[PDB]
């Protein structure tokens, strides 16, 4: 019953488990990293770094705890624990990756807020404010997957414990749905508005004469690395309810959603100011 | 322009030259004097219990 | 004029030869009999936070219980040390004070900075709001530092190289100090209040007479400017701070240097410099964001009071000795003991 | 400094009114102010407090929900609004200024007075004496206990000596039963112990004829003593 | 544990504490500019020019953005004991005046080191600065009458206005030890109303995009 096995797959499990170690390794590496960071420099508890480090905590944990059993039950292609375990492995992959789209979106209004509009940012996110949002991220990540508690099984087609499709289809369909749009849109739009209020800087200064080659590639490479990561399963989960694709795609997609774990250090903590260079002195 | 500084400053060092003036020992001896006899007044030399200490803990 | 520089050169010779007699014995010599203070441990009984910006300056009240700090942000605060709350908040005129100063009765607190001008403040008005009292003009530099000699007349050091004594109901420098080749950096006054001294970026400290208003004695040996300048309890010595990266102790009556706090791994300068209440510890700040107790008597790192994330920028011993407390560009006053 | 205040007059019992207190000559938005009232020909009586900001209101036992305390700082004025008295609600009330902090003198300024006239746990404070000839250039003490000791763990004895001149309102003499307030002759010396305190002066003269009310401050409500009246 | 007035103390002290907080808040928002260069330079005249015995405070508005300008020439005192007290200024306002080189007591040289100094200062790494290139309109003629041989020996383009300012602009702008922290706006006043306010808030307003784009992780 719990068992993935099929010929299709016999030429695609290897490479699956060496990229799903891949990602556990450079995920977890990077997320301790990054909270080491965090604890040592007091500096760094900025009033948009928190953010960021709910971001890492999310990232941390699925690296630390989901990850290294869908890659063992990806070699073994066997859910060697039980259904009670797969209620709870489910949700806690779902939830972390719910938190780490919403993470990311208010990342990006965040950094809109701050460029745009300076003098509203404290507004928004108030002294309370920053608790809120991540104590709303996590209960909304960890209740809207709740419900599929009795849906939650070792998918056929992931070789990994998840929502069953066939019969959770509506609700998880519309879940889906509603990442698909809020997520791209907060990402793009937020991007495109910081780029062009970055080129209207630059630009208003030429004329005293007798968008900076890093903002432009640091926003490409956000949204570009969230599309990557998280569309292509949720378009592939939602279009496609029914199970009749390969078993190619479904994997596919499950790596490349495995991606944005692994890479999200790098984009908010590697690239960034405060901490590259904080902590290379350190070091 | 700087005679008048010439003169203020050769006069300044005259007046300097002729104040009274001590061996180092007896200056030494009379700051070990004074450090000793007010050592058991000093606080933060010698701590006090917790109960006269007026900044106690939380 | 040659005549001039001669004999100045001759009187210079002169003064390091009797200088040079008097050093029979050295303080190090004569100390090393006496045991060593053990290391000493001080842990922050208070933080007082509060400010925005560089604590620039601070002062204890006689009853060595109320404070007061100045910084950049453009406020005095009057804090209640016991209980860490907030007695007073002056919002000053001009944000760059330098210093402040707390009066020997506490009805009065002073500041000042690059606005020129040592301001005096009310505490104890019947309107029941802290207000300026007087401004006192007149200097053509920085004011350094400023300490209340009286309830009614304080001596102010600026930065054009001129310290004077101000009558605070009158308005007007009744004495000018001068004969700094630099400018002024630090003040203290003696415990009996007849002298203080002075220490300037010319590298020497002077020692002037407040009543008569000439000078006394100066010393040299500082290799750079002078921050800071303290009394010795007794009164009959004092502690400077240079940028050198070393505290040195002179003596008055000695007329000549006494003994030099350095190490070889603190290569920054200091900020500010105090004595304990016996006079055996000398405690001073440093660029190096921590604070070291030196042993007065045998000139030994006795002990370090670190915690502060920038540069220490003031500290002082309370009159009864309890405790210390330092004030960094961090914006935080911790109070150790 | 000066503390205004009027609303008083003739009220049928069951009624209402808003004293109000006007205060001008300081700075009010910081001072915490108290109402205190004193019957036709007895002691005074704390009546409620409002805190600097209105933070913390406080009222009298005897008197809470009755009325209620409000300020108004940019108006520099202080009000009470006051329904249903009864015929122990005549008295005259006090508009007392207050300010809190290290080394302060709450209590330092009494309002003139307003004559409001009704149509027909707490510390106990009590002195000794009720009226006690003097002389000038003799000296007094005046003797005062409370009910439990009010040196507090700080080491603050909250005791307070108010003098009332006949016709004029009174005006704080010490403070924390060791502290002289500002303006006095000077003469005036007060001292005591736990649960025990005692006033003295020293070559009394004259306009030091009046009744004296000591008002401990440890914890609400504030209680007065009947008061030791000074008769030549 | 706390008695009544000690309770009413701790009020006080909180009220304090949210006064303070909402200053500081106010004040956070507000630009403050370090103004520098030669007192002949034409700091007063632009100064006052611009305006919508200590240091000299003044104040602007542009923009619903607010400007402190700190004119600190009256400071005839030892630097480098008070110009760190000006570490977290926004930017720098440096006025060079082209029409220096009559004078020698080498003008055009003291502003030189002065602009080498105040750009390299350990203080200043982060401090982006603002050049204006005073004295333009004369400069014209002055330049006639005293071609740019006289100062720069090495300069190797034609006695013209278009070739020299943009000569004295890189001149300048190379002197800035460090390229990367810090960058360097220039404009050439010449005594002009508007654009002289005008300028000043642009390089502002990109500078605080800077400073916001290095504190989100942008830069
Ligand atoms: C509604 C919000 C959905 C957020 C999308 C989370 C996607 C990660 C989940 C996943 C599922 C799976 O069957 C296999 C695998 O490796 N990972």
């Amino acid at each position: 019953n719990f068992s993935c096995y099929h010929e299709s797959v016999l030429g695609y499990r290897y490479v699956a488990v060496s990229w799903g170690v891949v990602v556990a390794v450079t995920g977890t590496v990077g997320n301790v990293l990054t909270l080491l960071a965090l604890a040592i420099q007091p500096k760094l508890r900025t009033r948009f770094n928190l953010l960021i480090a709910n971001l890492t905590l999310a990232d941390l944990l699925y690296c630390t705890l989901l990850q290294p059993f869908s890659v063992d039950t990806y070699l073994h292609l066997h859910w060697r624990t039980g259904a009670t375990f797969c209620r709870v492995f489910g949700l806690l992959l779902f939830a972390s990756n719910s938190v780490s789209i919403l993470t990311l979106c208010l990342i990006a209004l965040g950094r809109y807020l701050l460029i745009a509009h300076p003098k509203l940012f404290p507004q928004v996110f108030s002294a309370k404010g920053i608790v809120l949002a991540l104590v709303s991220t996590w209960v909304v990540g960890v209740a809207s997957f709740a419900p599929l508690w009795p849906i939650y099984i070792l998918v056929p087609v992931v070789c990994t414990c998840s929502f069953d499709r066939i019969r959770g289809r509506p609700y998880t369909t519309i879940l889906m749905g509603i990442y698909f749009v809020l997520g791209l849109s907060s990402v793009g739009i937020f991007y495109c508005l910081i780029h062009r209020q970055v080129k209207r800087a630059a630009q208003a200064l030429d004329q005293y004469k007798l968008e900076f080659g890093k903002v432009t590639r640091m926003c490409f490479a956000v949204f570009l690395c969230f599309a990557l990561s998280y569309i292509p399963f949720l378009l592939l989960n939602i279009l496609d309810a029914r199970v009749q694709a390969p078993r190619v795609v479904h994997m596919l997609a499950a790596n490349l959603t495995w991606l944005n774990g692994c890479i999200n250090p790098v984009l908010y903590a590697a690239m960034n100011r405060q901490f590259r260079q904080a902590y290379g002195s350190i070091l | 322009a700087s005679i008048a500084q010439a003169r203020k400053l050769v006069e300044q060092l005259k007046m300097e030259a002729n104040i009274d003036r001590i061996k180092v020992s007896k200056a030494a001896a009379d700051l070990m004097a004074y450090c000793e006899a007010h050592a058991k007044e000093d606080p933060l030399l010698t701590p006090v219990p917790a109960s006269e200490n007026p900044f106690r803990e939380k | 004029l040659d005549q001039l520089r001669q004999e100045a050169e001759q009187l210079k010779n002169q003064i390091r030869d009797a200088r040079k007699a008097c050093a029979d014995a050295t303080l190090s010599q004569i100390t090393n009999n006496i045991d060593p203070v053990g290391r000493i441990q001080m842990r922050t009984r208070r933080t007082l936070r509060g400010h925005l910006a560089k604590i620039y300056a601070m002062h204890w009240g006689t009853d060595s219980r109320l404070l007061v700090s100045a910084s950049q942000d453009g406020k005095l605060i009057i804090w209640d040390s016991y209980t860490t709350n907030k007695v007073h908040a002056i919002p000053l005129r001009s944000s760059w004070v330098m210093t402040c100063a707390y009066a020997p009765s506490g009805n009065y607190v002073a500041c000042g900075g690059l606005d020129n001008i040592c301001s005096i403040y009310n505490l104890k008005t019947r309107e029941g709001n802290v207000r300026v009292s007087r401004e006192l003009a007149g200097h053509t530099g920085y004011l350094s530092c400023c300490r209340f000699l009286d309830d009614n007349q304080i001596v102010t050091s600026s930065g054009d190289t001129t310290c004077a004594l101000w009558d605070i109901e009158t308005g007007q420098q009744t004495t000018t100090f001068t004969g700094h080749t630099g400018d002024v950096m630090s003040l203290s006054l003696a415990p009996d209040t007849r002298l203080f001294v002075s220490g300037a970026c010319d590298a020497s400290a002077k020692l002037w007479d407040v009543r008569e208003g000439m000078c006394r004695q100066t010393f040299t040996g500082h290799e750079s400017d002078i921050n800071a300048i303290c009394f010795f309890p007794n009164g009959n010595a004092f502690a400077t701070g240079s940028d050198d990266a070393t505290c040195r102790l002179f003596d008055l009556r000695a007329d000549q240097e006494l003994m030099t706090y350095s190490h070889d791994n603190i290569i920054c300068g200091i900020t500010s410099v105090s004595f304990s209440k016996s006079g055996r510890l000398l405690l001073a700040g440093y660029d190096d964001f921590n604070c070291n107790v030196w042993d007065a008597l045998k000139a030994d790192r006795a002990g370090v009071l670190a915690g502060h994330d920038n540069r220490v920028s003031c500290l002082g011993v309370t009159d009864d000795g309890m405790a210390v407390a330092t004030g960094s560009w961090d914006s935080f006053l911790k109070i150790w003991n | 400094v000066q503390l205004v205040e009027s609303g008083g007059g003739l009220v049928q019992p069951g009624g209402s009114r808003k004293l109000s207190c006007s205060a001008s000559g300081f700075a009010f938005s910081s001072f915490g102010m108290h109402w205190v009232r004193q019957a036709p020909e007895k002691g005074l009586e704390w009546v409620a407090y409002i805190s600097s900001g209105s933070g913390t209101i406080y009222y009298a036992d005897t008197v809470k929900g009755r009325f209620t305390i409000s300020r108004d700082d940019p108006k520099n004025t202080l009000f009470l609004q006051m329904t249903s008295l009864r015929s122990e609600d005549t008295a005259m009330y006090y508009c007392v200024r207050s300010i809190y902090y290290y080394g302060s003198s709450p209590f330092d300024f009494w309002g003139q007075g307003t004559t409001l006239t009704v149509s027909s746990s707490d510390i106990v404070m009590t002195q000794a004496t009720s009226s006690v000839p003097v002389t000038p250039g003799e000296s007094v003490s005046i003797s005062c206990r409370s009910s439990k000791s009010l040196l507090h763990s700080n080491g603050n004895t909250y005791l307070y000596w108010f003098l009332q001149r006949p016709g004029q309102s009174p005006q704080l003499l010490i403070y924390r039963m060791s502290n002289l307030a500002s303006g006095v002759p000077d003469r005036f010396s007060g001292s005591g112990s736990g649960t025990a305190f005692t006033l003295t002066i020293s070559r009394l003269e004259a306009e030091d004829v009046g009744v004296y009310y000591c008002m401990q401050h440890l914890e609400y409500p504030l209680t007065f003593g009947a008061g030791t009246k000074l008769e030549l | 544990t706390l008695s009544a007035e000690d309770k009413a103390a701790v009020e006080r002290s909180k009220m304090i504490d949210r006064n303070l907080r909402e200053d500081g808040e106010k004040a956070a928002r507000e630009v403050k500019l370090l103004l520098l260069g030669a007192g002949e330079s034409g700091k007063n005249t632009i100064v006052k020019q611009m305006k919508i015995t200590g240091i000299v405070e003044t104040h602007f508005t542009f923009k619903d953005l607010h400007f402190k300008m700190f004119d600190v020439g009256a400071q005839r005192s030892e630097r480098k004991k008070w110009i760190h007290c000006f570490e977290g200024v926004t930017a720098i306002i440096f006025c060079v005046a082209l029409s220096d080189y009559d004078l020698v007591l080498n003008r055009m040289h003291a502003s030189m080191k002065l602009f080498d100094s105040i750009c390299n200062n350990k203080w200043f790494t982060d401090t982006s600065i603002i050049l204006f290139l005073n004295k333009k309109d004369l400069f014209e003629e002055k330049i006639k009458k005293s071609p740019l041989t006289i100062c720069y020996p090495e300069y190797a383009g034609s006695n013209t206005y278009e070739e020299a300012a943009a000569y004295i602009q890189c001149q300048f702008e190379d002197l800035n030890k460090r390229k990367d922290t810090k960058e360097i706006y220039t404009h050439f006043t010449c005594s002009t109303d508007t654009k002289n306010v005008q300028f000043v808030f642009d390089a502002v307003t990109d500078v605080i995009i800077k400073n916001n784009l290095k504190d989100c992780g942008l830069f």
